């Protein structure tokens, strides 16, 4: 309903996450894709300006993931290429804070949606 | 740019105030109105010692009705009033007199208002999947009133208001609701309350700014003529980087001048929301107000002098009932919708109920059907046009159709 | 000028109920009324000397929500 697109893949595989926001103010917000890896803390993965002009990526992910948005459909996308086992996590869509060098609001939210689970493992077949 | 409203004609402001003056003598629990008191104190106008008795009457009624025996020594049964939203406005009234809510009576009133927000926060849910029992307007108003008295609310209370303006909330908030939320957020920001939400609060203020400006109509009002006063109060309280806020507010001043000249502002609550703006003040000035600025004494307005009126016919219809109601009602020209409803009742075959509010009589039941949870009786005129005024303020013309429609919101 | 059912504030002349006389609160602006006088639910907390329950989030929030002020006692540093 909000987050979709997750699944179980081989290392080096790809996935596309979608986040559909129901609200009229979507265009007024920078948005971020966040993740909570099994046993780890909240982490901002990628964030995107209100308009799409500027982006921001965690170092772990630059070159492999691309965040985009479609304000006409109220949707944020995360294209995840060349997936690694360390990318295994539940991924969540939420607001972010545009900044000059975007930034995480991990510590200002206590409610997240259901998210969408991503698992990257060799053992899969 | 900053939102500024250059001073308006003194005679126009003094006319608005004259509409409030009869209310200064209406001190029954049904008619007491903390918004009227606040708006006058924030204005460039005063009503003299009448103001002192008015605030005293507010203190007597709000404290006696809500505390202890929980009825009014003078006026009797408080009939479940004042509401918690009205209590929040009473707290603004105290700031308008440079008072903080205090003592054992005041301390208990504060916790009652905090319980109201807690109950609404629980109704909405950690989920955000429920609805407030009242409205997001009252939720924001309650947060504002507490903040003005330097009373903190928990991040989890503030979160429900933040969520409502952020990208995942469902449904659409009116300009008035958005403006009141913005006022609450502004007080929190100015006070450095809820620093654990510092950035979301900053973003929420900007979002409200953008959404109000997008609601500006071609005539210049923000949403409609009666939303413009609170919209301006919010817009006046922060700059808006990289926007044409100054020209937006000048366009709204034009629209207000036209509406004022056309007689649009006769309702006391609406006047009370507009007078601060016309004195370059807002509810955020109640954080540290200057309560002793000079204000011009109002004088009574000319006596009405009722005249000869022709009979007119108005069609009253209710299609939300099976069988539907539709009848032509004759009343004197200049009669209100409420007068039409009274005549319809007097002819037989029609009934309705009202309850008192700070805006005047609120229609709550038509032909035995009381509006339920998240329902209301909507007033419309032909063609399918919701009224912008209540039953006691809209005066229909001959040949008009007034419809009462059961609506869920 | 007020009825004998009421206490008359000395300065303003305004009337308050007699039970507001000598009740610790200054209900007259001049203080004339105080002169010459004599389980909870999960997630809640109980006031020490009352049966009152408050949300745990109201503990040490700066305001006494408990009549005995117990929710604001012991809120400083270690
Ligand atoms: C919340 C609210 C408000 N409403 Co109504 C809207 N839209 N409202 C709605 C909802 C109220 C129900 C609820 N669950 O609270 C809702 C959607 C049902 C609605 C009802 C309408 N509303 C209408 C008017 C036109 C508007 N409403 C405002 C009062 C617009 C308000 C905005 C504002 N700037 O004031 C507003 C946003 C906030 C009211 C509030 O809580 N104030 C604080 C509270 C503590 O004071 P109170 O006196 O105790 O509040 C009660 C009354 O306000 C009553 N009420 C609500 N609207 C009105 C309008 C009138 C004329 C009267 C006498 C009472 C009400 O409901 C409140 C309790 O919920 C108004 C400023 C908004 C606007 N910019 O257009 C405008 C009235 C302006 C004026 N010239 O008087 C109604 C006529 C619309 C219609 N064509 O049917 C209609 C009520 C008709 C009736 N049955 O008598
Ligand atoms: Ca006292
Ligand atoms: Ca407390």
């Amino acid at each position: 309903l909000v987050e979709s697109g997750g699944g179980l893949v081989q290392p080096g595989g790809s996935l596309r996450l979608s986040c559909a926001a129901s609200g009229s103010t979507f265009s007024s917000y920078a948005m971020g894709w966040y993740r909570q890896a099994p046993g780890k803390e909240c982490e901002l993965v990628a964030a995107i300006s209100r308009a799409g002009g500027s982006t921001n990526y965690a170092d772990s992910v630059k070159g492999r993931f691309t965040i985009s948005r479609d304000n006409a459909k109220n949707t944020v996308y995360l294209q995840m290429n060349s997936l690694k086992p360390e990318d295994t996590a539940v991924y969540y869509c939420n607001a972010a804070a545009e900044g000059e060098t975007n930034w995480s609001l991990c510590e200002e939210y206590d409610y997240w949606g259901k998210g969408t689970r991503v698992t990257v493992s060799s053992h899969h077949h | 740019e900053m939102c500024e409203i250059p001073e308006m004609d003194s005679h126009l402001v003094e006319k608005l105030g004259q509409h409030l003056l009869p209310w200064m003598d209406r001190l029954s629990l049904e008619h007491l109105n903390p918004s009227i008191y606040v708006g006058l104190r924030l204005s460039s106008l005063q009503a003299g010692t009448k103001e002192d008795l008015y605030l005293h009457s507010l203190k007597l009624g709000y404290q006696q009705c809500l505390l202890g025996s929980a009825f009014s020594e003078d006026d009797g049964d408080c009939q479940g009033k004042p509401s918690m939203g009205q209590l929040a406005l009473y707290l603004l009234a105290l700031r308008a007199n440079c008072e903080f809510v205090r003592g054992h009576k005041g301390d208990r009133l504060v916790s009652q208002l905090k319980w109201f927000l807690e109950d609404e926060k629980r109704a909405i849910g950690h989920d955000h999947k429920g609805h407030p029992h009242t409205s997001y307007y009252q939720y924001g108003l309650g947060i504002l009133a507490l903040c003005l008295h330097q009373k903190r609310v928990h991040d989890s209370v503030v979160d429900k208001l933040l969520y409502a303006v952020e990208p995942f909330h469902q449904g659409h908030h009116s300009v008035d609701t958005a403006a009141m939320a913005g006022l609450a957020f502004t007080c929190l920001k100015r006070s450095n309350f809820n620093p654990g939400r510092r950035q979301r609060i900053t973003m929420a203020i900007r979002t409200v700014r953008e959404e109000i400006l997008k609601a500006q109509t071609p005539e210049g009002h923000f949403g409609n003529v009666y939303s413009t006063p609170l919209a301006l109060q919010f817009l006046m309280t922060s700059p808006m980087r990289g926007a044409e806020l100054g020209t937006a507010c000048l366009k709204a001043r034009v629209a207000l001048l036209a509406s004022l000249q056309d007689g649009a502002f006769q309702n006391a609550l609406m006047i009370s929301q507009l007078l601060p703006v016309l004195n370059h003040k807002t509810y955020i000035d109640l954080i540290f107000p200057d309560c002793l600025a000079p204000r011009v004494m109002l004088e009574p307005a000319a006596e009405t002098i009722p005249q000869t009126q022709e009979i007119i016919s108005v069609t009253l219809q209710v299609l939300s009932l099976l069988p539907p109601y539709r009848q032509s009602i004759s009343v004197l020209a200049g009669s209100t919708v409420e007068d039409v409803l009274k005549k319809a009742h007097e002819l037989g075959g029609f009934t309705y109920e009202t309850q008192a509010s700070l805006s005047g009589p609120y229609l709550t039941s038509v032909m035995g059907k009381a509006a339920g949870e998240r329902e209301f009786w909507q007033l419309l005129r032909d063609p399918n046009t919701p009224l912008l005024q209540g039953i006691a303020d809209y005066r229909p013309k001959d040949g008009e159709t007034i419809e009462l429609r059961l609506v869920s919101w | 000028s007020c009825p004998p059912t009421k206490f008359q504030c000395r300065t303003s002349g305004l009337c308050v109920p007699l039970t507001w006389r000598c009740d610790r609160d200054l209900d007259c602006s001049d203080g004339s009324d105080e002169e010459e006088c004599r389980a909870c639910l999960a997630g809640e907390l109980r006031c020490t000397l009352s049966d009152d329950c408050i949300p745990l989030t109201w503990r040490c929030d700066g305001h006494p929500d408990c009549p005995d002020s117990s929710d604001e006692l012991g809120c400083g540093t270690n």
